C-alpha cells in the first residue's frame, strides 16, 4: 500500500500504535479492515440469503 | 594475580572474564531481568 509505516523498538507499543495512526489516520484503519475480510463474508453471506 | 596476568595465560584469561561477569552482574543487576532479556535505549540508559 502507500502507507510506509515504522515501527520503533525504543518506545511502547501503545504509543507507537498512537504514532502510527496520527500519521496516518483512518485511511490506515479502513485497509486493516479490508485486510480482516470482514465485509467479504458479510456481503457473501447477505447474498446467498 | 598467580599467572602473572589476565592475557597471560588461557586460564588467567577464563578467570578474568568470569571476574567481570560477576562484577557486571552485580553494577547492571538492577538492568538484568531473571529469565528474559533486558532491552534498553540511550535515553533509557541516560547515554548522551
Amino acid at each position: 500500500t502507500a502507507f510506509r509505516v515504522s515501527v520503533n523498538g525504543y518506545e511502547t507499543s501503545n504509543e507507537n500504535y498512537v504514532r502510527i495512526l496520527s500519521e496516518w489516520g483512518i485511511p490506515l484503519v479502513d485497509q486493516l479492515i479490508h485486510d480482516s475480510g470482514i465485509e467479504s463474508f458479510r456481503s457473501g453471506i447477505g447474498l446467498y440469503l | 594475580a598467580e599467572e602473572g596476568g589476565e592475557n597471560k595465560s588461557e586460564r588467567a584469561k577464563q578467570a578474568n572474564a568470569l571476574h567481570l561477569l560477576l562484577i557486571g552482574f552485580e553494577q547492571n543487576r538492577e538492568r538484568i531481568n531473571t529469565v528474559q532479556n533486558s532491552t534498553y535505549s540511550m535515553d533509557q540508559l541516560n547515554f548522551s
